[PDB]
């Protein structure tokens, strides 16, 4: 099964070349996105029954 | 006075314990879909109507000895409770027939059973119960021709009425009842034996009864003991010119006949797994509000 | 990432004894039933033995009863197979296999080709020098 | 010989990748979201109950108008409902009853379904004459179809039990691209908001990120213990969530190339069957084998609510594109709408 | 709002038409019985089909009763995901080649698969009809004692034929002993779990065209009867 081990090694080489940002920046980005869209989420902030299609 | 309080308390208990069962079964039908639940709901409704009809007999028995009751009112008032009781009995018979058909002819039962059949059976059952309760009014020799002021049973209805019912409706049906369950018992026994055989063989490979009988006994005793004393004493009363029975039939055996409507919910509703689970779920609803 | 490494094994004369070890990482070891499976030259995979989560329930295949003993240590996340009275019929590659899901009694595909939660195996050869 | 050398190379490469991932993990999501106020108590209620399926439902999908939806049951039926007023719009009988997935095209003109027949069937809903009819049958997979999602009216991506994914051209009916690399059954897939990338999860406890145009794998994510049953992107397309048989949910970040948060509790020992995000991405809804659905706080990993109205296994879950309602399907043959 | 009323009317009319069609389809669905056929490489499931894509379907009828049997076609040999599709069938028919006790141990593999099926959490209410096929080969191998059932199943030494065994005419006692030992191997698994919610129905089959479908018919009738009896607390 050498012909499959070669493919696995090549995939590992291709996946080992990427550049990764710090976890802190990614968490900050996600938190900022959640903050910027808070008022637009009906399931997070309930809306009056007049605007609810399902009563 | 004592008869009044006994009737009041029994009617209250019947109404409460049957309306709870009806609500639970209606909710289960709103969730599931079966015709056995439809028959169970019909039985609950019939017992509730029995309770209402019995409650309709309290004023004159408690605090109205002075007021006479007109012939028209008394006849219908008596004829209502009889129709309700006949409805309960016929519903029990229909439930038993449904169970026997399901076990005896499984493929054909799955083939030909539907909501339309159940609805037609229930409608015919209610019509037959009302006919049994009201047609004797327009039939002579089923009434007494002496006095109608003191309203009570056996004051407007001739005893022969119950006799013909006893010879047409109750005793044959009971026989059928017994027969059906006996047949079912046999089948169950066979299966049980086979299962035990297999459990033995595996038990050897691993290196290392009367459930149906008691169930059938409970069912037969609940169906038979409730009304048999009343009908038997009615036959005895018709046989001989003994007035001493006129009172006891009105106030002792009819109470067992009524308590049949309390025995029914426990056996046909509370003994079911799904119905008891629905009752448990309803238990927290009243607590939490 | 789920990981199983098998060690031990080699050449042994008939009647000899051997011990195989399996080191597990990447999952809660004590929540899973474990298996030993083997593949003989030019044959399919064959189930050998299994042990339950606490080690109370143990099962062996018919041809190794009385000779093989399976054991596990949850503290060090290790699985052991003690092989006694080896025969030339025991020459094979031995694999350590995990049950697919935790908190279950069924164990479906441990002997299937290209099963995910299996080790790379170790070779056991029984021959008279 | 060479096999052992390749094994050593693979082990060294995995060690190097793990070292890089540890180098990038300066902080966590829990420490950063320490001062954020909690969402509180989420108490959703059932507004509709859709009845009419005879057997267990496996899949459903919302239309892009947030009003119509499609559901697939193993009685052989694909039913299209108007969630407003509860009326049924369409009922399609299938050639094979063992359906396991369904999809609703963004344009609203087509639906698709497949299953144990190893075939993806496309049904045209806007035909000129007669009822709906099958317009295309995509064949070529050697295992059961587990998921499908429309890219356009002419492109669709399918995942199969033959351990591969495929991108089709509907008019010609041929596989434009094949995606290989998984070692187990591919159970689910989710498209990116721009439809340039997609993620897949498999029974090898790994998730993969795939470039649609080039047909090659960008990243592999590990961290689960058992098979991955469900997957979905974060609203901004830079993260995704996974549900597993190991009774946990996990959040992965694309740019950090590693796991960010785990959602679990000591009293949950059943597998997850379906996951979905809310519109803002603050809530993560997960369906479970213990008959219930859990609403988690995605930023603080706290359980915010429970949806507890099904009598059997919850099989599928979906949030409308406008974020107004949630739909849940179950093995009890009912569909429920919550908000 | 007039056009809205017309739209509501048309939607309601379409809904009633769909509901009538669904009523008819519900009748049809409840009438028929669905079976899952599961075998092995050389268990002889194809002979069972002969007696009578990703999945193949065989339809047959006994006493005006309709059965649809499904067998797996092009699926991989890992079953833990797609087997869950069959939790609602009336029976799983499990075909086992009983002569192949000597992969070189196929009986043990069949026992492992049977245990997995019997103890799956989603198949806790599904009954199994067990067909122990190839009795002629078992008899021929037992009589010519070239290969012993012992040393693959060492317990076979301490096994005695059950007193209730009914051997076929012209059967050596050794063949009956072997058959019943093999059957007891499966009964050991099937009688240890279930709580009366599902059972196993074993049969011995060599080659009969019309007896196997009759056996399946009787087994299905027994399954339905036992479920109904358990509902009424008679079992
Ligand atoms: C298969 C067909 C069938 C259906 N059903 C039955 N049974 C048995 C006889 C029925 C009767 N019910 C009666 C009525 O009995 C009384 C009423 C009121 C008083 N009161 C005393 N003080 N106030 N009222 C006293 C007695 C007289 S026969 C009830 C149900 N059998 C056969």
């Amino acid at each position: 099964s050498i012909a499959q081990a070669r493919k696995l090694v090549e995939q590992l080489k291709m996946e080992a070349n990427i550049d990764r940002i710090k976890v802190s920046k990614a968490a900050a980005d996600l938190m900022a996105y959640c903050e910027a869209h808070a008022k637009e989420d009906p399931l997070l902030t309930p809306v009056p029954a007049s605007e609810n299609p399902f009563r | 006075f004592s008869f009044g309080v006994i009737l009041a308390v029994l009617a209250s208990l019947i109404i409460a314990t049957n309306t709870l069962v009806a609500v639970a079964v209606l909710l289960l039908i709103h969730k599931n879909d079966g015709v056995s639940l439809c028959f169970t709901l019909n039985l609950a409704v019939a017992d509730t109507l029995i309770g209402v009809a019995i409650s309709g007999l309290l004023t004159d028995q408690l605090s109205s000895p002075s007021r006479p009751t007109q012939k028209t009112l008394c006849s219908l008032r008596m004829a209502f409770v009889t129709s309700s009781a006949a409805a309960s009995v016929l519903t029990v018979m229909l439930i038993t027939f449904d169970r026997y058909l399901a076990i005896k002819q499984p493929f054909r039962y799955l083939k030909i059973m539907s909501g339309f059949v159940a609805g037609a059976c229930i409608a015919g059952l209610w019509l037959v119960s009302y006919l049994i309760g009201f047609l004797p009014l327009g039939i002579p020799m089923f009434q007494q021709t002496a006095y109608k002021g003191q309203c009570s049973f056996f004051a407007v209805f001739h005893p022969h009425f119950v006799l013909t019912l006893s010879c047409v409706g109750f005793f044959p049906a009971m026989l059928l009842f017994v027969f059906f369950y006996c047949d079912m018992l046999k089948i169950a026994s066979m299966h049980s034996q086979q299962i035990r055989k297999m459990e033995h063989a595996g038990a050897m490979a691993g290196g290392y009864d009367f459930k149906a009988l008691r169930t059938v006994s409970v069912l037969i005793g609940s169906f038979a003991l409730c009304w048999t004393p009343f009908l038997i004493t009615g036959i005895v009363q018709v046989a001989c010119q003994e007035c001493h029975l006129y009172l006891v039939l009105e106030r002792y055996l009819w109470l067992l006949g009524v308590g049949n409507s309390l025995l029914n919910p426990l056996i046909y509703a509370y003994w079911q797994k799904e119905v008891r689970l629905q009752l448990y779920h309803m238990a927290l609803g009243v607590k939490k509000v | 990432q789920v990981q199983l490494q098998e060690s031990g094994g080699g050449l042994v004369q008939p009647g000899g004894s051997l011990r195989l070890s399996c080191a597990a990482s990447g999952f809660t070891f004590s929540n899973y039933k474990m298996n030993w499976v083997r593949q003989a030259p030019g044959k399919g995979l064959e189930w050998v033995s299994d042990i339950s989560q606490s080690g109370a329930s143990i099962s062996y295949t018919g041809s190794v009863k009385g000779r093989f003993t399976i054991s596990r240590d949850n503290a060090k996340n290790t699985l052991y197979l003690q092989m006694n009275s080896l025969k030339p019929e025991d020459t094979a590659v031995y694999y350590c296999a995990r049950c697919p899901a935790p908190f279950t009694r069924d164990c479906f595909d441990v002997t299937s080709t290209t099963y995910a939660y299996r080790g790379q195996g170790t070779q056991v050869t029984v021959s008279s020098h | 010989s060479e096999l052992d050398q390749l094994r050593q190379e693979a082990e060294q490469l995995k060690n190097q990748i793990r070292d890089a991932r540890k180098a990038c993990a300066d902080a966590t999501l829990s420490q950063i979201t320490n001062n954020i106020d909690p969402v509180g108590r989420i108490q959703m209620r059932t507004r509709r109950t859709l009845r009419g399926h005879l057997a267990k439902i496996y899949a459903m999908h919302w239309g892009t108008d947030s009003r119509l939806l499609v559901s697939a049951s193993q009685d052989g039926k694909l039913i299209i409902w108007d969630s407003y007023t509860t009326n049924k719009v369409h009922a399609i009988p299938l050639r094979s009853s063992w359906v396991m997935t369904c999809a609703y095209a963004p344009s609203g003109n087509y639906v698709a379904c497949g299953g144990l027949d190893n075939i993806c069937s496309i049904y045209n809903l806007k035909t000129r004459e007669g009822n709906v009819r099958v317009s295309r049958e995509l064949a070529g997979h050697t295992g059961y179809l587990s998921c499908c999602r429309f890219l356009d009216d002419n492109q669709i991506v399918t995942s199969s039990g033959d351990t591969t994914c495929a991108l089709w051209d509907i008019e010609t009916g041929q596989q434009t691209t094949t995606f290989t690399g998984h070692t187990g059954d591919v159970m689910s897939l989710s498209l990116a908001p721009d439809t340039r990338l997609f993620v897949s999860g498999a029974c090898d406890a790994s998730a993969k990120l795939w470039d649609v145009r080039e047909g090659m794998c960008r990243q592999t994510f590990t961290g689960h213990e058992s098979d991955i049953n469900a997957i979905c992107f974060f609203p901004n397309g830079n993260a995704f969530a996974t549900g597993s048989d190991d009774a946990t949910c996990r959040l992965f970040d694309l740019r950090a190339d590693q796991e960010l948060m785990t959602y679990s509790h000591d009293n949950i020992i059943c597998g997850i069957t379906s996951v979905s995000f809310s519109k803002s991405g603050r809530l993560l809804l997960a369906g479970y084998d213990d008959f219930n659905c859990n609403v988690w706080d995605a930023l603080k990993a706290d359980r915010a609510g429970v949806l507890a109205g099904h009598d059997n296994r919850v099989s599928c879950l979906g949030v409308t594109d406008d974020g107004m309602a949630v739909a849940t399907g179950s093995w009890d043959s009912f569909l429920k709408i919550w908000n | 709002t007039e056009d809205q009323r017309n739209e509501e009317k048309a939607q309601r009319e379409a809904n009633k038409k769909i509901e009538k069609q669904l009523q008819k389809d519900k009748q049809v669905y409840r009438a028929t019985h669905r079976l899952l056929l599961l075998g092995a490489g050389e268990s002889g499931k194809n002979t069972i089909v002969k007696q009578m894509s990703g999945i193949f379907e065989t339809k047959f009828q006994v006493d005006k009763v309709n059965f649809h049997m499904f067998d797996v076609g092009a699926q991989r040999d890992e079953r833990r995901k797609w087997i869950q599709c069959f939790n609602d069938v009336t029976a799983i028919i499990f075909v086992v080649a009983s002569s192949s006790y000597n992969q070189t141990n196929r009986l043990q593999a069949a026992l492992k698969l049977f245990d997995s099926i019997w103890n799956n959490k989603w198949l806790r209410d599904t009954s199994v009809i067990l067909f122990l096929n190839k009795q002629d080969l078992l008899a021929e191998k037992v009589l010519a004692g070239k290969s012993k059932i012992e040393d693959y199943f060492p317990e076979f030494a301490r096994y005695t034929t059950p007193e209730d065994a009914t051997p076929e005419p012209g059967e050596d006692p050794r063949v009956t002993r072997a058959k019943y030992f093999i059957r007891d191997e499966f009964l050991r698994i099937s009688t240890a779990s279930g709580d009366g919610r599902h059972y196993c129905y074993p049969h011995f089959t060599c080659a009969v065209d019309t007896e196997n479908i009759r056996r399946v018919f009787n087994d299905c009738r027994d399954i339905i009867q036992r479920m109904h009896l358990r509902q009424y607390e008679l079992l």
